[PDB]
């Protein structure tokens, strides 16, 4: 802490635990079963100290089952948002390099947008730092990497005068060993001028650089820091709670309930004889410490002997507790699991579609705004056209377009009602065309076969 | 990648000593480069300065002819091995008041980063002090007046370093000498201070004072309490890691508990400008006492001005 | 002098507790379990004072599950209200600076509108402040930040004379510690004129600045204090009752019932052998404290001995209590969960849609009026056009427009019965168009490719 | 905090090394509850003068706001002083020669916290120490000041000196008057308002006039960074004297440098 560049804000310390728990939930069952002591407490602390108790706890966690509805939920929401491709408005040839390789790795801007959507859906936070190397690069900053920021009113206007984000990298030596070189970037804004100083670590080092001011095409430095922090709630420096906390908590509860249920299933799921009313004379003389239970041979027992096959029955209260946990997960969720038993009225869901897709639309719009602002900042680096738009798919419930839908969009385009590009965007959205509108135009200009 | 990140409650006391004393923070006097190297040594050879390269001559008399030869010196860089004691991670028992004990791995990791930083800094400082003592570049101020002067003590050290005193640009020190300096600055017997300039961290020559409470700069108690501040040149002390951090977690289930044990190893090279480690007199893997022991460091550069550093001792 | 700039009204002090608890309920499980001390009373105060009692209480709370349907409620309501994008009517290029960065921090007016709508839906309060920097800035005053107001009649009219709100910020120093320094704004109206002061607080003192009279571009100062307070009921200084009260109380009751039920699951959920009619001598002979209960191995019992598994049976009365409370939470109208088993016959949803959407429409109208007023005040500051409007999405249950719906809208545009901008508006609401209508006209004016 | 984390290692030797454990520590935040004695505000005594009865409530409200601010400030300062005395972070000038405020005393208090002495942000003191400092500066025996810069509130190395006539810092009488100037880091004194503010007005009958009583009661949490309150030695709801006594707190942080706060007894 103190005045070090790596000082982490107190609210980041607020949210680190929840971020780590959500990361465990997304990762799968390996992290959960490795960090089970966080979630599932030992059924007995006195035995938890005892070696037999800790062995019992190891077997107790091993037999448990992790339902894993959280990762499936986030993946489903991602697939709903990222159906087909986002639409980029503006000159494509002037922004072609930004589209194809956003940060010099051959990584398309669409895949980085997908990563942004994933982190905004899971953790509800992220970052898009655009910097100048000549070519602008739009970096991606994880939620736990933004570790400091400030908010000040200057001339009665909200402005961020500081933003510190940690950064990691791989060192190039002659050998093949893998290191982890940590870099700190400090973005400051003094007297309405954007400043940027880089802090480097080598074994815990601080390579301090000069204060430099990146300049636009015409110069004039910058009015605001080229950094945007996006979240589920809004694009604010203030911390936005993740949209996945309730589902993760429900999965944790389901996991501990399943641990108890699996312990019961293993211990008492096997039927047992419980041969009541036996004298040990009988056991030694005829039973001989062994019972043949198959249909071929019959076991004789003395008078007043009541053999009763005993095992726990179904529809247990733990099992139905787990069932209501699953039901609460499905009800308190969006597109997470499918139930083939259940039937739903068509058309009835059209009214609830607005509320069901609430976080989907919120995240799509927030990421679209963040990427639009970053693209505009890169344009100011390159002095390109300012009015550029990056629009993600806000049209959820994507499905193949019906013949009537295609006929309707064609009829609408035949009148001055839908722009031809909009109609082609529709018909690619419905999966009835894949060529670019330009190529289709140049091919269909020539005369028909006949 | 960490299983659990550190929350507000998990404010494990990180450390009590400033350990950001590398390169820019210390103007390059103590560097912390990273370069892996094999063996227990890394020595380099450079040509020595010929003593009688230029000689008086008597053209009138042929007389005899002298013979001269050129030698080679050997720089050295010892490798210091460190490690972590086996750490007993609580077996899910520290739970009545704590939220959870499974975050022991994360707290160990963070405290271990801090403590390896402090350990490297302490070993570098102790080795530097021992080497400078071996080189005869120690100034003692314990019998003159109170024990510390405002700037007249620094001038003695630059006097010792000589005509090349200009290249010393950093002073590292304990906090007690700094507070004595403030006390004598706030009490100006020679009226060379005004209230606006009584908080200067320089030494009236442009050399800043960097403050750390490393135990290598303080020893004894009461009347035997001596604070050792040592002035460094550019790149005087070299600390190089070998980027070979190791770790393990073992569940010794038999011994009355699973007993999660945490171990760690890491080694770094340490070398003082103008000096060499006497491995024959010392050891292949020196301990902090072996590093801090004089006569384990041998001066290589012929001129004291080439050797980087000077130690000032005050009570 | 009074020097009580920080004084808070008694009724605001009364509402602080409810506001804080609503914030906690929206926050998630972590906040509730941190403060389950209030919501969950200890089953025994005599044990609650004792140490083993507090250990049992901690183990009791940790197994509880916060259902957290209030957050899902608010999310669904916001998603229905803020679907697509609220429409701004007026000269856009004069007002582009306001629409782009509403408070000079890069956030579009739509995101601030979403934040205000969420604050109105959640705890039924908010505040929009417009001040002069040259540029006007539309502040967003948090519900708890409005700490004083006053209502006095002059010339027989409702006029607000005093209004004090807190403005938060972070101190700008070279270091990395984050202070939190507050400035208090005193909005006062004397003889129909708007005045303003700011109170600052540093180094053990309380600053006072000179009275100023902010003026329009045309001068003539002001007649109304440029501050609007909105809520669920209406734009009044008086507090509007928060809409989440019922859901919050039902969720807290569900949480404590879930705590009780989970304690029952842990303790009595697992079956036990319960060997009756058993002597110590038999146990020490053959049982020895260890009974193998696999299907492979059979164990005998003495004469007139009875084994009987005993576990809590399902459909318990506590479970039915939780079920009725969940059904109540659904019944109060919140779009908090969905149900896959339920099937609704269409033609009846639209019968009561206007009743289910009551608070949504109320909040839409209130926020639209508040932002309209703020935009008018900003225009007065700039001396630009006054006939500007800002309206939110007032038609919920949005969905993809059907081909028949598209054809009907198009035919409506063919006749001079619906405007072209209206047709474009509806087609965009149906998700059947994305680009701006001016770009449409520019493209479609050119001749058909043929 | 683990004391021994780095150990001199020998790769060429196999030998046993003793293990170490993980400790834990608990912070504390006592809850203090305050209130107001019943206040007679009969409507008759205000209508006789022809005044609105709510004026009495407004007067009580403004005075109550002022006195609540004062009470929390005073209790926080007293608890801070007691905790710093308990933790051993005390420097006395009363014994050393003449006990008056001087820059030397500020430097001596700065001597505590070792290398981390910058974290101290402000000095909170009674008015008398500041005026004694002024009197010292006016006759500058050591030529540190000129008439232009003789008055410096932010005196010690740029740290502001913040003045309040809190009875907690006074703690003295007549000749044996011992003013206490205590320096604070960020977050030194923690005071949370439990927002449980009850304010009832009860009115009665049976007398010649309608009687009214004002009764207000609230509570607020109080704590000091790096220190814990002792319930076994203290009380359930401590009065200010219970807080003000040393040995009722105890330091929990391993190093003083983490426990923000240095108190300086000035006579």
């Amino acid at each position: 802490d103190s005045n070090n560049i790596k000082y982490v804000r107190e609210d980041a310390k607020k949210m680190h635990k929840l971020w780590a728990h959500i990361r465990m939930a997304m990762e799968g069952s390996r992290a959960i079963k490795d960090n089970a002591k966080e979630f599932v407490p030992h059924p007995d602390n006195t035995k938890a100290t005892t070696p037999e108790g800790v062995a019992r706890y190891k077997a107790y966690i091993e037999r448990a089952v992790w339902y894993g509805a959280s990762a499936n939920t986030v993946d489903g929401m991602l697939g709903q948002i990222f159906a087909r491709d986002p639409v980029f408005t503006g000159p494509e040839d002037k922004f072609d390099m930004l589209i194809n390789d956003v940060d010099g790795s051959g990584l398309s801007i669409h895949q980085q947008a997908r990563d942004s959507a994933e982190d905004a859906l899971s953790l509800g936070r992220g970052g898009l730092f655009v910097d100048y190397s000549a070519r602008p690069y739009i970096k991606f900053i994880a939620a736990e990497d933004i570790l400091n920021w400030r908010e000040r009113w200057v001339n009665g206007a909200k402005r961020t005068t500081l933003l510190v984000f940690r950064e990691e990298s791989d060192a190039d030596d002659d050998g093949y060993q893998i290191y982890k070189e940590e870099v700190w970037r400090e973005l400051r804004l003094v007297d309405g001028t954007y400043w940027q100083r880089t802090w480097r670590e080598n074994d815990g080092q601080l390579y301090v650089d000069d204060w430099i001011s990146p300049t636009k095409a015409d110069g004039s430095q910058f009015d605001e820091i080229p950094f945007v922090i996006f979240g589920s709630k809004n694009n604010d420096p203030t911390i936005d709670m993740p949209p996945m906390r309730d589902l993760v908590e429900l999965n944790i509860a389901h996991f501990r309930n399943s641990a108890d249920y699996e312990e019961a299933c293993f211990i008492c799921g096997q039927p047992t004889l419980f041969l009541s009313g036996l004298t040990e004379h009988w056991v030694k003389n005829v039973l001989g410490g062994a019972v043949v239970i198959g249909s071929r041979d019959a076991v004789p027992l003395p008078v007043n002997a009541k053999p009763e096959l005993l095992q726990a029955e179904g529809n247990g209260m733990v099992k139905e507790a787990m069932d209501q946990k699953e039901r609460q997960m499905v009800a308190l969720g969006a597109k997470l699991i499918d139930s083939d038993k259940t039937q739903r009225t068509f058309g009835e869901a059209s009214m609830e579609a607005a509320a069901q897709n609430s976080v989907l639309s919120r995240v799509s719009k927030n990421v679209s705004d963040a990427y639009t602002k970053a693209l505009r900042w890169a344009a100011m680096f390159l002095g390109l056209d300012e009015k550029i738009e990056y629009e993600l798919n806000s049209d959820f419930d994507i499905n193949k377009m019906s013949p009537e839908e295609l006929a309707a969009v064609i009829s609408a385009w035949q009148s001055n009602a839908i722009s031809f590009t909009e109609m082609r965007w529709q018909i690619k959205k419905g999966g009835r065309a894949y060529l670019e509108d330009e190529d289709m135009r140049n091919e269909s200009e020539q005369d028909d076969p006949l | 990648q960490v299983f659990n990140d550190w929350a507000y409650k998990t404010m494990s006391e990180v450390l009590d000593q400033q350990v950001e004393l590398f390169n820019g923070a210390t103007r390059g006097a103590i560097i912390l480069r990273s370069a892996g190297n094999t063996g227990d040594l890394s020595e380099a050879a450079f040509w020595a300065k010929i003593q009688g390269l230029v000689r008086p001559r008597d053209p009138y008399s042929n007389a005899d002819v002298a013979a001269k030869d050129l030698r080679q010196l050997v720089d050295n860089t010892i490798k210091v091995a460190s490690g972590t004691p086996p750490i007993n991670i609580p077996p899910s028992m520290l739970r009545w008041i704590q939220k959870n004990p499974q975050e022991a791995g994360a707290v160990i990791g963070q405290q271990l980063a801090g403590d390896t930083m402090q350990d490297m800094l302490n070993n570098g400082l102790a080795a530097g002090k021992a080497a400078f003592t071996a080189g005869g570049a120690v100034h003692d101020i314990s019998a003159a007046g109170t024990g510390l002067m405002t700037q007249r003590a620094f001038n003695a050290a630059q006097r010792i370093f000589g005509d090349r005193s200009t290249d010393i640009q950093v002073w590292v020190s304990h906090s007690s000498p700094l507070f004595d300096l403030y006390d004598n600055a706030l009490a100006n017997a020679e009226q060379l201070y005004v209230f606006g300039t009584v908080n200067v961290r320089a030494d009236a020559f442009g050399r800043p004072i960097i403050i750390t409470d490393s135990p290598a700069l303080v020893s004894g108690a009461a009347e035997t309490l001596r604070h050792s501040t040592l002035g460094l040149t550019t790149g005087a002390i070299l600390i190089e890691q070998n980027q070979d951090f190791d770790s393990t977690v073992v569940d010794g289930t038999g011994k009355q508990n699973i007993t999660r044990q945490y171990q760690a190893e890491w080694s770094y090279n340490l070398g003082v400008n103008g000096y060499a480690y006497d491995i024959a007199t010392g050891g292949k893997a020196p301990n902090p006492t072996a590093l801090a022991t004089a006569a384990n460091w041998d001066k290589i550069s012929t001129s004291i001005k080439d050797t980087g550093g000077v130690v000032l001792v005050t009570k």
